[PDB]
């Protein structure tokens, strides 16, 4: 099947340079064309460009032109996208999408975010409990998004929130994620956290227990 | 020597690539427009069907669909929906309900050979087929009514 | 340059509601029109293209009308996983250009919120800092009030609250307001109050530790 896979994304300084990738299969390549669709945080859909894997030819939205730079290779069965000079606006999720199909295939999206503030690793905390029960983590001053919250290693889905990211005073973002479980199920049933920030290369399994001073 | 979008001998071919309603192609070295694939016509605006679909009563506009007009189905979209509660009949063309030996009338629910199948004509009368779902009792002495019951 | 403006911005409806969201183009554009779904941290999902085609594996209860300048999607019968972000884009050109967005939100029966605060853990209080977590689990209406009271003293500046995009089956909220201070500030204080207010709630419910004790 159609697979349209987005890397290269991440904390870029203002004025700096990155390159995304856009790894397509399932489909013969030279056949179609890659176009690159952004969406700022809060914001809505807006095409970047497009290209041709045959022949070469490429077309920009006037908000890009000059300083992003789209690319192609069949024999890799990727298309790049070269941003310059990034402004502030810049910062969005950056979707590559299969030419020729009504923009039916989309990919997952990458994150490229234009800020001049530092990476840094989240320091996870637990959120002890006290018939029904509530436990949680406490992933704290985070820079820049995404992180990702799993449970008992993705075998606890259920009565499971993990709350959107809050930016902070201090520009580093901070979030919760909790679960409700049995106050039976305690003790007996261990609940373990796996947070994982990729743009700090950060990998916590923190283990929620319940304390008695 | 040739500009952006022009090719041919003396450049005087023109050819820019589109992904939209009036096209999805690239262009070659000899200025024509080279289709996507699962895209037709000299434009390449139109979409190619799903292999097989009816001319007529199937059309494209996402490639290799082959959506339906009302009163046609299937994969090809070649076999017309019969009228609704269509029992024992066919159809040739949409909503209709053409009956077998034996059955009528308009949904073909109704049955030609009553007698045959019911015998509703008691205490010793005769049952001969008038039409759908219509017979009749032809009473003996001291029987009278449509089934030869009073 | 063409535009794609949505109307309204956003709306609230019922389980089995008929939902009509219009879409308007600043040029002629024939059927050159898509529809879409966006899941917030999700990409877009096609529903309707070429103005009134349905697209496979969409539900039937999508639907696309339109041809010119002015074009409309309908949900016949609203469902609890339809929250999202709707979007109507133009093809008449290689440049797309997508509608602003229109925001689907589900009522239902009010549903109060299950109220749980969690202290500050030892290991944050050992980096120098402490978080008291309130959470208002699975509730309806969105609409809640969360007031901090440290030792009966109302706070402000110093909380920030996280909601979660409603449940795909149940369609409520949950809600967490952390209150942030330093280790030093929060030995200073014993009574650590989450006082909320929601409609499903008669009267405000408040939870509380004091500060070292379990």
């Amino acid at each position: 099947e159609v697979q349209l896979v987005e890397s290269g994304g991440g904390l870029v300084q203002p004025g700096g340079s990155l390159r995304l990738s856009c790894a397509a299969s399932g489909f013969t390549f030279s056949n179609y064309g890659i176009h690159w669709v952004r969406q700022a945080p809060g914001k809505g859909l807006e095409w970047v460009g497009w290209i041709t894997p045959d022949g070469g030819y490429t077309d920009y939205a006037d908000s890009v032109k000059g300083r992003f730079t789209i690319s192609a290779d069949t024999s890799k069965n990727t298309a790049y996208l070269q941003m310059n000079s990034l402004r502030a606006e810049d910062t969005a999720v950056y979707y590559c999408a299969r030419a020729g199909t009504l923009f039916a295939y989309w990919g997952q999206g990458t994150l490229v975010t234009v800020s001049s503030a530092s990476t840094k690793g989240p320091s996870v905390f637990p959120l002890a409990p006290s018939g029904t029960a509530a436990l949680g983590c406490l992933v704290k001053d985070y820079f820049p998004e995404p992180v990702t919250v799993s449970w008992n290693s993705g075998a606890l889905t259920s009565g499971v929130h993990t709350f959107p990211a809050v930016l902070q005073s201090s520009g580093l973002y901070s979030l919760s994620s909790v679960v409700t479980v049995p106050s039976s199920s305690l003790g007996t049933q261990t609940y373990i956290c796996n947070v994982n920030h990729k743009p700090s290369n950060t990998k916590v399994d923190k283990k929620v227990e319940p304390k008695s001073c | 020597t040739c500009d952006d979008y022009y090719y041919g001998f003396g450049c005087n071919k023109f050819c820019r690539p589109r992904d939209d309603f009036f096209g999805h192609y690239a262009c070659d070295q000899n200025g024509n427009k080279t289709c996507m694939e699962g895209w037709m016509g000299p434009e390449c605006n139109r979409a190619i069907c799903r292999q097989g679909c009816s001319p007529k009563h199937g059309s494209c506009k996402l490639p290799g669909d082959c959506r339906c007009q009302y009163g046609w189905q299937g994969l090809y979209c070649d076999k017309c929906i019969p009228h609704p509660g269509c029992v024992h009949g066919i159809c040739n063309e949409p909503w209709q309900c053409l009956c077998e030996t034996n059955w009528g009338g308009q949904l073909c629910d109704k049955d030609l050979n009553y007698c045959g199948t019911h015998q509703p004509c008691l205490n010793g009368g005769t049952c001969s087929n008038t039409g759908p779902d219509k017979y009749q009792c032809s009473c003996p002495e001291g029987y009278s009514g449509p089934n030869c019951e009073i | 340059d063409i535009q794609m403006t949505q109307s309204p911005s956003s709306l609230s409806a019922s389980v089995g509601d008929r939902v009509t969201i219009t879409c308007r183009a600043s040029q002629d554009v024939s059927t050159a029109v898509a529809w879409y779904q966006q899941k917030p941290g999700k990409a877009p999902k096609l529903l309707i293209y070429s103005a009134s085609f349905l697209y496979s594996g969409v539900p039937s209860r999508f639907s696309g009308s339109g041809s010119g300048t002015d074009f409309t999607l309908t949900i016949s019968s609203l469902q609890p996983e339809d929250f999202a972000t709707y979007y109507c884009q133009q093809y008449y050109t290689t440049a797309t250009t997508f509608g602003q967005g229109t925001k689907v939100e589900i009522k239902r029966t009010v549903a109060a919120p299950s109220v749980f605060i969690f202290p500050p853990s030892d290991e944050q209080l050992k980096s120098g800092t402490a978080s008291v977590v309130c959470l208002l689990n699975n509730f309806y209406p969105r609409e809640a009030k969360v007031q901090w009271k440290v030792d009966n003293a109302l706070q402000s500046g110093n909380s920030q609250e996280s909601v979660t995009e409603q449940d795909s089956k149940d369609s409520t909220y949950s809600l967490s307001s952390t209150l942030t201070l330093s280790k030093a500030d929060y030995e200073k204080h014993k009574v650590y109050a989450c006082e909320v207010t929601h409609q499903g709630l008669s009267s405000p419910v408040t939870k509380s530790f004091n500060r070292g004790e379990c």
